[PDB]
């Protein structure tokens, strides 16, 4: 239904795409023994196999069940931190704390991390000069359907206490929009899961104030509770003081 | 600790029987309760993780339920290979904690021993020891006691038994009994008596041997 | 396929240290930690801890801590449990055993098939063979219960069987206990018909392989 174009918004493929998921796939596959079993080139081909020779407003989460099938990882759910419009300090947080993980901790998050691609209608070329912006060209990108399928089976996985890193500088605090907030959030199974602790992160502001009764952490303690989950929401005032208390638990 | 206690320490049932079997964690432990079963002389085998998912490969008549603190393990139709000891393990919180265990064992009809006495034998005697053994051969239940009389002298202290395992054919268990005196000790009395209790014996019943007869 | 292969049984002193391998042959090998569980002689089983295998990070049971080392080197295949001072109550199988990682920690889906660990001030000896005769006082009706004795040997295990092998059905060889010696001792029996006790020949076979010790002993009556 989208209309055939072959210019886009979006930067264009990342440059040197299937050397980099290769090389990534080898990576995490001798960091993690339990890993040692996945065949990367096979992992490239399922990878490729998902978007090349297609109209990249059309993907579907269909188009990444081979790549999902060879990708599948269990992951420790009680060790989960989820986050949203907040990786850098998400990531850096997993850095120090090796035990825990971010979708971007696994094999496939890993792969397609700060990652762009894209393919073309009709050839079998990936698309280097530009890929479709999620808001400005189309929803369904290559970029965007990965991401969902992903992110909706990691926090399928999720157990006990899941923890969740928010920007408490932006407008919206919890973003139902989000990825966070229209997939991970209502992926999150009752029973399984225990409790949702927000962590909200301040900013520069001198008049520093309680933003855990903020009307959008209201929203998503009113989405979670339907869940039959328990919520918890904690200021972090200093996350500079918190990167480096967190190195003793 | 979280200390896991498992009821009944021993189960007798039949092929074909509904069995269920649970344990108890002194706190919270959500639903991260593993069942494991051990068969004599031979490594654990894993059956539920999760209170109720089932590992690779067992089969469908198992089934375990429990949230918090009270568990279960059905066996919905027992079969021959079912016949195990069971045990319970949380892994909510360290230390990882098992239960004391189940063993589920054949029902029979009650047997009582056949109650045997060998006296030691004169090649022994010669070594200057003496081992009198007392054999309580394919009784059921397995719940059976052994007393060792010398001259109508209850001892204590000097003998040591061990138990078969339930028998494959007929469900039957037996124990052997030594009493170990010097050739000394031995040689000064004379009436050396095995008293079996048993629940198929009305009352105890005695096998005993006079000294050189 | 997969399974965890783990070292043999092991004879030590008191003091000395054990260090027990476990390998994974015949399959993937996804396991996100390696637990180790022991079990004494007839008792249950004790947790005693586990290393993360991409971290090499071990969590242990606080009546270990200092006393166990869990290694699993992400550069070979092999990972081990070595534990130190050693005394005769660490008597026990050693089990490792693999945990999916569906959560840390997790319920363990795979068993090694368990190492034996002997820890005793004894040393090596082989049994003496005593028979235990039939007669009037070991007969009922029909059916007479003989046997052999095999005394004050070290370490386990022993074989017993009857007419090298071919004598089976009512053979009842019980479990060894362990003297105050510090020596086990065993007792064989076999229910026979009576009326053969004059024709057919009844002999125990033993074998005590850490000794070299081979004994047959002819059982007759008196």
């Amino acid at each position: 239904h989208h209309r055939w174009r072959q210019t886009w918004s979006g930067p264009g493929t990342t440059k040197r795409f299937p050397e980099t998921v290769l090389a990534r796939c080898v990576k995490y596959t001798e960091i993690h023994p339990e890993m040692r079993h996945v065949d990367c080139q096979s992992v490239w081909d399922a990878f490729k196999g998902a978007f090349i020779s297609k109209h990249p407003c059309d993907i579907t989460e269909e188009d990444y069940q081979p790549l999902m099938k060879l990708g599948t990882q269990t992951v420790p759910c009680n060790k989960i931190l989820l986050w949203s419009r907040i990786k850098d300090l998400a990531h850096q947080f997993t850095q120090v704390q090796r035990d825990m993980f971010t979708l971007e901790d696994t094999l496939l998050g890993y792969l397609a991390d700060d990652l762009t691609w894209c393919g073309e209608f009709a050839t079998s070329k990936i698309n280097y000069q530009s890929c479709p912006d999620w808001r400005k060209d189309c929803s369904n990108n290559p970029v965007s359907v990965f991401w969902k399928t992903v992110s909706r089976r990691f926090a399928e996985a999720a157990c006990d206490v899941v923890h969740v890193m928010l920007d408490g500088s932006r407008s919206k605090i919890f973003d139902k929009d989000s990825t966070f907030g229209s997939v991970e959030v209502h992926n999150l199974q009752p029973e399984k899961v225990q409790t949702l602790e927000a962590w909200v992160i301040h900013g520069g502001r001198e008049d520093s104030r309680d933003l855990c009764q903020d009307p959008t952490i209201k929203e998503l303690e009113s989405i979670i509770s339907k869940r039959n989950i328990q919520f918890s929401c904690k200021n972090i005032y200093r996350p500079d003081k918190f990167l480096q208390c967190v190195k003793n638990p | 600790d979280i200390q896991m206690t498992q009821s009944p320490s021993s189960l007798s049932a039949s092929v074909g029987d509904r069995v269920t079997i649970t344990c108890r964690a002194s706190q919270g432990i959500r639903s991260w309760l593993a069942w494991y079963q051990q068969k004599p002389e031979k490594a654990p085998k894993s059956l539920i993780y999760a209170a109720s998912s089932l590992q690779s490969g067992v089969p469908s008549r198992f089934s375990g339920s429990g949230s918090g603190t009270d568990f279960t393990l059905t066996i919905s139709s027992l079969q021959p290979e079912d016949f195990a000891t069971y045990y319970c393990q949380q892994y909510n919180s360290y230390p990882l904690t098992f239960g004391g265990g189940t063993k589920v064992e054949i029902k029979r009809t009650v047997a009582a021993p056949s109650v045997f006495i060998f006296p030691p034998s004169d090649e022994q005697l010669k070594s200057g020891t003496a081992s009198v053994v007392c054999l309580l051969n394919n009784f059921y239940p397995r719940e059976a006691k052994v007393q060792w009389k010398v001259d109508n002298a209850l001892q204590s202290g000097n003998s040591q038994e061990s138990v078969t395992e339930q028998d494959s054919k007929d469900s039957t268990y037996s124990l052997s009994s030594t009493l170990t005196l010097s050739k000394a000790d031995y040689e000064k009395h004379k009436v050396y008596a095995c008293e079996v209790t048993h629940q198929g014996l009305s009352s105890p019943v005695t096998k005993s041997f006079n000294r050189g007869e | 396929q997969v399974q965890l292969v783990q070292s043999g049984a092991e004879v030590k002193k008191p003091g000395s240290s054990v260090k027990v391998s476990c390998k994974a042959f015949g399959g993937t090998f996804s396991s996100y930690a390696i637990s180790w569980v022991r079990q004494a002689p007839g008792q249950g089983l004790e947790w005693m801890g586990r290393i993360i295998r991409f971290l090499g990070i071990a969590n242990y049971a606080q009546k270990f801590q200092g006393r166990v080392t869990l290694i699993a080197d992400k550069s070979t295949n092999t990972a081990y449990m070595e534990l130190s001072s050693l005394r005769s109550e660490d008597t026990a199988v050693y089990y490792c055993a693999g945990e999916p990682g569906e959560r840390d920690p997790d319920a363990v889906d795979i068993w090694g098939q368990g190492t034996m660990v002997t820890v005793s001030s004894a040393s090596t000896k082989g049994p003496s063979v005593f028979p235990l005769a039939p007669s009037s006082k070991s007969t009922s009706g029909g059916t007479a219960a003989l046997g052999c004795l095999v005394k004050d040997y070290f370490p386990e295990p022993v074989t017993v069987s009857w007419n090298s092998g071919a004598l089976t059905s009512g053979v009842h060889t019980f479990p060894a206990v362990l003297q105050s010696s510090g020596l086990y001792s065993l007792s064989s029996v076999v229910t026979v018909p009576s009326s053969s006790l004059g024709t057919q020949t009844y002999i125990c076979n033993v074998n005590h392989k850490p000794s070299n010790t081979k004994v047959d002993k002819r059982v007759e009556p008196k």
